[PDB]
């Protein structure tokens, strides 16, 4: 969210972003961005009608290599986002812990569910 | 391998989406409030900077 | 705003004038100077939900 | 299930990259194998189901279909290896790679945890469908069919979609396993009253229910062999796995909101069952059996006893074999004749020996022939319609007698009688179109020797 | 001044009511879009010399700078209009239907 | 009218390659589409699964609660506990609503 | 037109929707708005052709009248409260007709008649900047003043319209219509979602914009504003037929595809807001969008319609080869429904 | 024997300014191709 | 305003006087809306005749309000169960058939009973389970 | 050949240089960036 | 070895697929390994010279 | 007085808990 203490007003991903893991370069989503990206060059060779995968095998590298360079760079990113997310939501379930009690429900024993037969 | 791998791992399954739901029942919760509330980082709203009053003499009351 | 490239660069080309309190030429203050001011540094932290 | 979907998924760069003229060899070749590996599924020693994974699980009812799903993209391969061999070799190559996701895709839905992953790939399945029966349909029609097809299960599926969301802001997880491990118990309001309905119209839409039918007859009729194996084996049955994991939740209100289905589904099955009597296409009479028969099942995952539930799993699997065995055999009848009407085509016995054993093999599973798996599956259902009402029987009992009579009346009138005098000779039978038939009967002999493995969850 | 600032925002409603009822001849239109341009400067200038705040009679003039241009597109396209009609008039606009 | 073309008659394959399989107009790729097909199909499939399926083990339990019946019989008899007896879940374990 | 020119116009329809992104006085932001409508007015009349000055016309007549609506609610405020920007405070009829006005620019709902006429009779390639450059800025002021507008009012007006903009799709063959008409459809989700969850109203809108972008590229390639036009895609570039297909599905919700995203999530956040009245109603009538969008699928891919003679000439002649971002965009649409979290 | 592909009827349909022609909707003739009128 | 609601306020089934006044002018409002949406666009040829299309569709609308208004309330005073989508839908059924009968299509009023009734009881519905119709943001 | 020669016959040697060397100065920076960022990550918290 | 012309390019893709299927079915049993002998029903105590209880 | 700021949330950023919680994403 904006307005949040702090925000970068308009910064990529903030250096706090540091804190959390790197993803994986093998992450299945950067794989997938990986793949996504094969698929947008060879989509291209077709419509430009060009051997399908025998034909600007340098564009396919630079197509694989340009999506998934953006993933771990978003990734990373909305990594970020959802971190924060939690930190603030965290935060604030114990700064304002009355609104948020822990129930404590009863063991089955206790609670009567009624039963509806099938019959 | 075993009866007890997939024992084990099904708990393992639920742990993690019960923990999972309890949390995103929570969120729903916590976005209630801070929007209605204005009390916490979300859902605030801004207000013109302070920074550009003129505090100065100004040849009036 | 929707993108901050004014906060970013800091340049402040479009906030230095956009109350009655702000800077009026030849320091003439204007009608209420004295209130919009207690208005806003008032809500100043405080998010509108809870400046209202 | 990584192996049985992994490899699947390998199977679409195989199509692709192989030759033209071996690039039927390699896919129908690969994916007999894949079926091989679907089978380790089948090894459940234990009760507790097999979580393979947090998206991916798969309990004694799915598992019984994804052994299928898989086992049909060989044949679906196989039978529509003659038409289809008039193409361009990138129109193969489509063909091929559609059949090849759809059992992908289903093979994912029936093997999913999460209900709204059911949703997603549930829907989807519809483009693979829609362009196979569309594209290469044969009739002016298929345009219309496709319509249908596409309406019906859409303007279901929204509303189910929002029941689902809808639940998971109740509950808070859409998680099968933990759906059923939690307290959700409807409160028999006005307003659950529709819950209940949202999430079972999707489900019985594509369950062709009495009402909502008239997409199945429509679409069958123009698609091709594979797109109507496909929608009588695996596709209408996506309708049944649904319900049986959906109810789950809306535990109360099936008990009373379930009368108008029921009837529907049971006066259904006589009324669908007749028409067959008295229609001309033998795709179209096959379409209404395969209504009839499925309207069987929508009456007892709606009974909900267990052997209902049991029931319904015997038969979705044996009719589903049963149906495309019967479909198969129609498009070698089509392709040789070149018309789908039954008339036509009369004596095929004497001019046909063999494929007459798979006709009768067919019709007596379509009937309840007693050493089968089909009568298991109907006199179970039979059984607990007995037990809901002792009346049930009546009407159960009028289809029993009208499935008898339409099923030997399209051997008695496509493969019996004098023969045709001179339809455009008809060229004996290929070796395909006979083990296309006997990869379907021969599994449905074996599975009849062990029914425990399709026995249901219940 | 509520009084006056009631007149001048009735006036702008009115040449509201003006553009939004079109009839015949275009060039009324646009002259009566610029009746509110008119109303508009006038309220702006009002309260900007009520409120003593002068650091915003910069607007008042940038809004009718802005408008004039506005407004010389917009006869520019009337000119169009009737060079490819050559009457003027909202009637024969419709070949777009 | 508009052109198109004449109906395509359908070829008797059988006519050349008299020992068409079904699979291909050429007549290796039809054997090698068979050779592989019925062997992968029926051969390994329908023996070696139906071989593995009937292995499955004791599948869903039910061959060991044969057993787990015959000595729980074995011992509720003998020790004469009742067979199965009426209330699974002990009632002293219940805490029924009081009231009510 | 002297590249000069061009850079003068082509500069201001760029920084006529950035400065009203970037600026918080509204006042810039008016104007903002203002050089939108001058630069746009000279490219829509490029051909110069009769049906050109009607479109322009109407344009700014519609565009003209908005704009001073929305400067009345800046005057008015400027009353009501010194400053001059909307606050908590603000009177709500400011908020309504500013509200009302610029859905007028995006032509949302009852407004929604000039958008089809303008789309048609301009240049395929300025109704792409049209539809959606010119869009995102009249947006960027609603999405600052997303707590204050009222709930009611955007409701309806975007039920209207999803309601209108469906029904205009089935009758319309115009291709450029039919698009109009989808953007009056996604136009209505935008803001249905918008005083909920304005991050899911602009990933409603780059989804349209990924969505919109490819599909136009695609119309022009072979410059067909016909259905008939675009069914003869087989013979003129059968590739982009493949595409076509999956990117026009994808605009309407089918759950593979990209676009079930902007649907599901804008429909979740709404049930989570408790508007499962006004969501059912909505997704329900998006459905019949899909049906005018699977109606040209048939002609232009499921079924081949038949072509001229001469189109084997065209076929000839070696083919235009289409934009480097057609590609990558329309792989970026149909196919990133896996990667749907973070894109949220 | 042929998957019947569309022929010209069925292609004329999707003709006219409007898919669905009611009365006084089929008097709108299709749009001049060149974007240019008479 | 205070007047429409009121529908509501007195319990159904009771007061039909007031549910059928209430019922029947908003189905004239609503005419007199459409009507005028119906002559700003797709005019007509002389003030007269559309004037007369400002009455036809205002009475129209005006009779399925009435009837709607009339058929629940009654339903329900025959019925005696005031809370009830079905009276409802009866209400709807009949409102449905008198747009049939001013359109002079019998089907019309198939869709228009099914259609227009479904509507109203779900109306009724609604206000049985407090549905919220456009909500304010809570999230 | 062709009558009307291909724009494209000979390679542009500035596309794939511009192609293949932006490719290898991607990964260069993106892996830098990845066993730079496990560190900054490791020292930043405990390990 | 990965002789050309549809010779093993091809035939080992989808076997391939396999192996890499099983890879992943196996380590998602590593990441799902909470509970990995702390259920009540098999929780038995450590055989001697054994790391883990299933793997 | 002006009233009193609201609070703030403390700590470090620890990577999100069962991650991105979307519907069936192990993610
Ligand atoms: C296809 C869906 C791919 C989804 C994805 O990649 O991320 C999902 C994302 C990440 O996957 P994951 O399950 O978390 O992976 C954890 C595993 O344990 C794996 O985690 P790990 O720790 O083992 O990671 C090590 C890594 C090591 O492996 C490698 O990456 C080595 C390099 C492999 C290259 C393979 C090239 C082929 O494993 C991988 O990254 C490979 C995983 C598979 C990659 C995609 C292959 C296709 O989460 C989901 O799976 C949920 C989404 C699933 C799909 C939902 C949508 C289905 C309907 C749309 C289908 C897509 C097409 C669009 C519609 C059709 C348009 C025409
Ligand atoms: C589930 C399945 C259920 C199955 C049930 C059984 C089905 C049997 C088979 C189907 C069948 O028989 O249908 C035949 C039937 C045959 O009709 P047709 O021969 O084609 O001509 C009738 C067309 O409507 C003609 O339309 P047109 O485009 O040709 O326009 C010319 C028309 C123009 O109309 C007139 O000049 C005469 C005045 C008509 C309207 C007067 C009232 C206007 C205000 C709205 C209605 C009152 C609302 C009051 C609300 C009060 C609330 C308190 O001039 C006429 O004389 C025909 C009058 C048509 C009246 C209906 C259309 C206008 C009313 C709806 C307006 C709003 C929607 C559009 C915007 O199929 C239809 O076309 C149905 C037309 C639409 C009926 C809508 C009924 C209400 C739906 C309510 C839905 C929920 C709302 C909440
Ligand atoms: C799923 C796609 C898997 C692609 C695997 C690699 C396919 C390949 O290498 O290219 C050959 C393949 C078949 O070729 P084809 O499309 O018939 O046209 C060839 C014209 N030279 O052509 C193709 O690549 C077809 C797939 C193109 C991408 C489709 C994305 C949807
Ligand atoms: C036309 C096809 C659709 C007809 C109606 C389908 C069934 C109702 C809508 C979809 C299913 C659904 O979720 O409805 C339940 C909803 C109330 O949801 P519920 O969970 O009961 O919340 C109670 C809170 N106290 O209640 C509703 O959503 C009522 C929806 C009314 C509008 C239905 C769609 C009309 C489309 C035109
Ligand atoms: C799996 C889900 C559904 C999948 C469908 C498609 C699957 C295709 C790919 C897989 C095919 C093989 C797997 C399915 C077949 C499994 C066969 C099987 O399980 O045989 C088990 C049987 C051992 O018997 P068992 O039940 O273990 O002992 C009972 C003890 N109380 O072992 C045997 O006895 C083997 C005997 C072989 C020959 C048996 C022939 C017996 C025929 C009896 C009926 C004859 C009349 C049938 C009339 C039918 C009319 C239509
Ligand atoms: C979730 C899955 C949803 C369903 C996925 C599969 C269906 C996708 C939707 C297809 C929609 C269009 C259907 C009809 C297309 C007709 C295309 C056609 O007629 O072929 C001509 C075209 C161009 O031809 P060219 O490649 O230049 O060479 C031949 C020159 N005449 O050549 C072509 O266009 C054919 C080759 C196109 C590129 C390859 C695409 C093949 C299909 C890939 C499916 C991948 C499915 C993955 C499923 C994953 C599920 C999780
Ligand atoms: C009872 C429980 C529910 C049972 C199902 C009820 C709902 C079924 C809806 C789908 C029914 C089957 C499709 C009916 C519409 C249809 O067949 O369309 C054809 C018709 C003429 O189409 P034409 O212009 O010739 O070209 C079409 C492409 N070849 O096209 C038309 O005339 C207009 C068709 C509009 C689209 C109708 C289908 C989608 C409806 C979306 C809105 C649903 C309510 C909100
Ligand atoms: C009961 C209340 C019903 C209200 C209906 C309003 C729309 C009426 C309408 O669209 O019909 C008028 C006109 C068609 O005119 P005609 O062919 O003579 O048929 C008359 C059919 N009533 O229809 C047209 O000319 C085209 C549509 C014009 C009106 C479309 C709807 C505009 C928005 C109406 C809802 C209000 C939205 C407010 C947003 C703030």
């Amino acid at each position: 969210m904006n307005g949040r203490p702090g925000h970068e007003p308009l910064k990529f991903l903030p250096d706090e972003a540091r804190s959390l893991p790197p993803p994986k370069l093998n992450d299945p989503r950067l794989v997938y961005m990986g793949l996504l990206g094969y698929c947008t060059g060879l989509m291209d060779n077709m419509l430009r009608m060009r051997p399908v995968m025998r034909a600007g095998l340098h564009r396919q590298l630079l197509f694989v290599t340009s999506f998934v360079f953006a993933g771990y760079f978003y990734l990373k990113r909305q990594n970020y986002l959802y971190a924060v997310k939690d930190h603030d939501m965290f935060g604030y379930i114990k700064l304002h812990p009355e609104d948020f009690p822990e129930k404590e429900k009863k063991t089955y024993a206790e609670i009567l569910e009624p039963f509806h037969p099938v019959r | 391998d075993g009866p007890e791998k997939n024992y084990e791992k099904t708990l393992a399954i639920l742990q993690i989406e019960s923990e999972k739901a309890e949390l995103r029942l929570k969120e729903q919760e916590v976005r209630r409030l801070m929007r209605a509330r204005g009390d916490g980082p979300w859902y605030q709203f801004p207000t013109p900077e302070k920074e550009f009053i003129d505090h100065s003499p100004k040849a009036t009351p | 705003p929707f993108l901050d490239i004014q906060k970013k660069l800091g340049i402040s080309l479009d906030r230095h004038f956009m109350f009655l309190s702000a800077e009026q030429p030849y320091k003439n203050a204007a009608r209420c100077h004295a209130f919009e001011k207690e208005w806003i540094e008032c809500a100043h932290g405080i998010g509108g939900t809870r400046a209202k | 299930m990584l192996k049985i979907i992994l490899p699947s998924l390998m199977l679409l760069p195989l199509t692709w990259l192989s030759s033209p003229k071996k690039t039927w060899t390699n896919v129908t070749s690969y994916s007999f194998l894949i079926s091989l590996t679907s089978l380790t599924l089948l090894w459940q020693t234990d009760e507790n189901y097999k979580n393979f994974s947090n998206m991916f699980s798969s309990d004694p009812l799915s598992t019984p279909l994804i052994i299928l799903t898989a086992w049909l993209l060989p044949l679906m391969l196989m039978a529509s290896q003659n038409h289809l061999k008039k193409d361009n070799n990138v129109l193969q190559k489509l063909y091929i790679s559609m059949l090849i996701s759809l059992q992908i895709l289903l093979i994912m839905t029936f093997s999913a945890t999460e209900l709204i992953m059911f949703y997603i790939l549930f829907e989807a399945t519809l483009i693979p469908t829609l362009i196979i029966i569309t594209r290469w349909g044969n009739q002016t029609e298929r345009l219309n069919a496709g319509i249908y097809f596409l309406f019906y299960t859409l303007i279901g599926s929204i509303p189910l979609l929002i029941a689902l969301i809808l639940i998971q802001n109740h509950v808070g997880t859409l998680n099968l396993m933990i759906l059923s491990f939690t307290t959700h118990t409807l409160d028999a309001s006005w307003s659950n009253n529709l819950l209940w309905l949202a999430c079972m119209m999707a489900f019985l839409i594509k369950m062709p229910l009495y009402g909502v039918h008239l997409w199945l007859p429509k679409a069958h009729v123009e698609a091709p062999i594979a797109g109507s194996m496909i929608l009588a084996a695996i596709l209408l049955k996506l309708g049944s796995y649904g319900m049986i994991r959906i109810s789950i939740i809306l535990d109360p209100l099936t008990k009373y909101m379930a009368y108008p289905f029921i009837l529907l589904s049971l006066w259904g099955m006589i009324m669908t069952s007749s028409i067959c009597l008295r229609q001309t296409d033998l795709k179209s009479l096959i379409a209404y059996s395969s209504v009839s028969h499925m309207a069987l099942v929508i009456a007892s995952i709606m009974i909900q006893t267990p052997w209902s539930f049991m029931g319904a799993t015997m038969l979705m699997i044996a009719h589903g074999l049963t149906s495309s065995l019967l479909f198969c055999l129609a498009n070698s009848n089509y392709e040789r004749i070149h018309s789908r009407t039954m008339i036509m085509a009369r004596g095929l016995q004497m001019v046909f020996p063999l494929m007459a054993t798979w006709w009768l093999m067919a019709s007596l599973a379509n009937l309840a022939l007693p050493p089968s798996i089909n009568l298991m599956g109907e006199l179970f259902i039979t059984m607990s319609l007995f037990s809901w009402s002792n009346f049930t029987i009546i009407l159960m009992g009028i289809n029993i007698i009208i499935t008898g009579m339409y099923s030997m009346y399209m051997i008695i009138t496509t493969q019996r009688g004098k023969l045709t005098n001179h339809m455009i000779n008809l060229q004996p039978s290929h070796t395909r179109e006979l083990t296309l038939m006997a990869l379907h009967m021969i599994p449905l002999i074996l599975l009849t020797t062990s029914p425990k493995l399709i026995t249901g969850l219940t | 001044m509520p009084s006056t600032f009631f007149n001048l925002t009735m006036a702008f409603s009115l040449s509201l009511l003006g553009t939004l009822m079109f009839r015949s001849h275009l060039m009324s239109t646009l002259l009566c879009l610029e009746g509110m341009v008119l109303s508009l400067f006038i309220m702006t200038s009002v309260t900007s010399l009520n409120s003593n705040s002068m650091s915003s009679m910069p607007i008042p003039i940038t809004i009718l700078v802005f408008a004039a241009c506005e407004a010389a597109v917009g006869l520019a396209l009337l000119v169009k209009v009737s060079n490819t009609y050559g009457t003027d008039y909202v009637q024969n606009l419709n070949l777009l239907q | 009218q508009w052109q198109e073309d004449p109906e395509p008659e359908d070829e008797n394959v059988y006519a050349k390659n008299p020992d068409f399989h079904g699979y291909d107009s050429d007549p290796v790729v039809d054997v090698w589409n068979m050779r592989a097909v019925f062997f992968f199909g029926f051969s390994i499939v329908l023996v070696f699964g139906t071989t593995f399926v009937a292995y499955v083990p004791d599948y869903r339990m039910q061959e060991w609660a044969r057993r787990e019946a015959e000595r729980l019989v074995k011992y509720r008899e003998v020790n004469g506990l009742p067979i199965m007896e009426s209330n699974y879940f002990d009632p002293s374990k219940i805490q029924l609503p009081e009231d009510d | 037109m002297n590249p000069i020119t061009l850079a003068i116009i082509y500069f201001t329809i760029f920084l006529g929707p950035v400065i009203t992104m970037s600026s918080t006085n509204l006042m810039l932001m008016w104007v903002g708005l203002e050089f939108s409508l001058l630069a746009i007015i000279p490219m829509l009349i490029n051909k110069k052709n009769p049906r050109s000055t009607e479109a322009a016309t109407k344009y700014f007549v519609t565009q003209a009248t908005a704009s001073m609506i929305i400067l009345l609610a800046i005057v008015l405020n400027y009353k009501q409260l010194g400053t001059w920007m909307f606050q908590q405070q603000t009177n709500g009829l400011i908020l309504n007709m500013t509200l009302m006005a610029l859905s007028m620019k995006l032509g949302l709902a009852p407004f929604h008649f000039w958008l089809p006429e303008v789309t048609q009779g301009i240049p395929l390639h300025m109704g792409l900047i049209l539809l959606t450059w010119q869009k995102i800025a009249p947006l960027s002021i609603l999405i600052q003043i997303y707590p204050l507008l009222n709930s009611t009012i955007i409701l309806m007006l975007a039920i209207t319209s999803i309601f209108m903009g469906a029904w205009g799709g089935l009758n319309q063959t115009q291709m450029r219509k039919i698009m109009a008409y989808s953007s009056i459809a996604h136009m209505g989700w935008m803001l249905a979602i918008l005083p909920y969850n304005p991050s899911l109203t602009l990933l409603n809108l780059m989804i349209y914009i990924i969505l919109t972008a490819p599909m136009f590229m695609a119309l022009m390639l072979n410059n067909s504003m016909t259905i008939n036009s675009i069914s003869l895609l087989w013979n003129k570039t059968p590739a982009m037929l493949t595409m076509i297909s999956l990117m026009l599905l994808s605009l309407g919700g089918l759950p593979p595809l990209t676009g079930f995203l902007p649907k599901w999530i804008i429909i979740t956040e709404l049930m989570k807001n408790n508007c499962l009245i006004m969501a059912t109603l909505m997704a329900m009538m998006a459905l019949l969008n899909l049906f005018f969008y699977t109606r040209l699928i048939y002609s232009t891919s499921l079924t081949m319609f038949p072509t001229n003679n001469n189109s084997k000439m065209m076929t000839h002649q070696t083919k235009t080869k289409p934009n480097l971002m057609f590609s990558t965009l329309a792989i970026m649409s149909t196919m990133t429904l896996p990667l749907a979290p973070q894109l949220i | 024997a042929r998957q019947w592909q569309p022929d010209i009827e069925w292609a004329e349909q999707f003709s006219g300014a409007v898919m669905y022609p009611s009365k006084e909707t089929a008097h709108w003739k299709p749009p001049p191709w060149n974007d240019v009128d008479i | 305003k205070r007047f429409f609601e009121s529908y509501h306020e007195v319990p159904d089934g009771t007061q039909c006087h007031r549910k059928t006044y209430i019922t029947t002018a908003l189905g004239g409002i609503c005419g007199i809306i459409g009507s005028a949406y119906s002559v700003s666009l797709n005019p007509a040829d002389s003030t007269l005749e559309a004037v007369a299309r400002v009455g036809r569709y205002t009475f129209t609308a005006a009779a399925i309000g009435a009837m709607f208004g009339l058929t629940t309330c009654v339903s329900a005073q025959v019925r005696e169960k005031p809370d009830d989508p079905l009276n409802y839908f009866i209400g709807g059924c009949a409102g449905g058939l008198t747009l049939g009968a001013r359109t002079h299509s019998y089907g019309t009023a198939a869709m228009g009973c099914v259609y227009m009734g479904t509507a109203a009881a779900l109306f009724k519905i609604g206000k049985l389970e407090g549905w919220e119709l456009f909500p304010t943001p809570k999230v | 050949f062709y009558v009307r020669e291909p724009v494209n016959a000979k390679p542009n040697w500035l596309a794939v240089g511009l192609s293949v060397g932006a490719s290898v100065f991607m990964w260069i920076y993106l892996i830098q960036t990845h066993n730079e960022d496990v560190l900054e990550y490791k020292r930043r918290n405990g390990l | 070895l990965f002789q050309l012309l549809r010779e093993h390019w091809v035939h080992i893709l989808v076997p391939a697929g396999f192996v890499f299927g099983c890879y992943l079915d196996r380590k998602d049993d590593e990441k799902l390994t909470a509970f990995r002998n702390k259920s009540m029903l098999f929780q038995r105590e450590l055989r001697p010279n054994e790391e883990v209880t299933w793997k | 007085a002006r009233p009193e700021p609201n609070p703030v949330i403390e700590g470090d950023l620890k990577p999100a808990k069962h991650g991105t919680r979307f519907f069936f994403w192990t993610v």
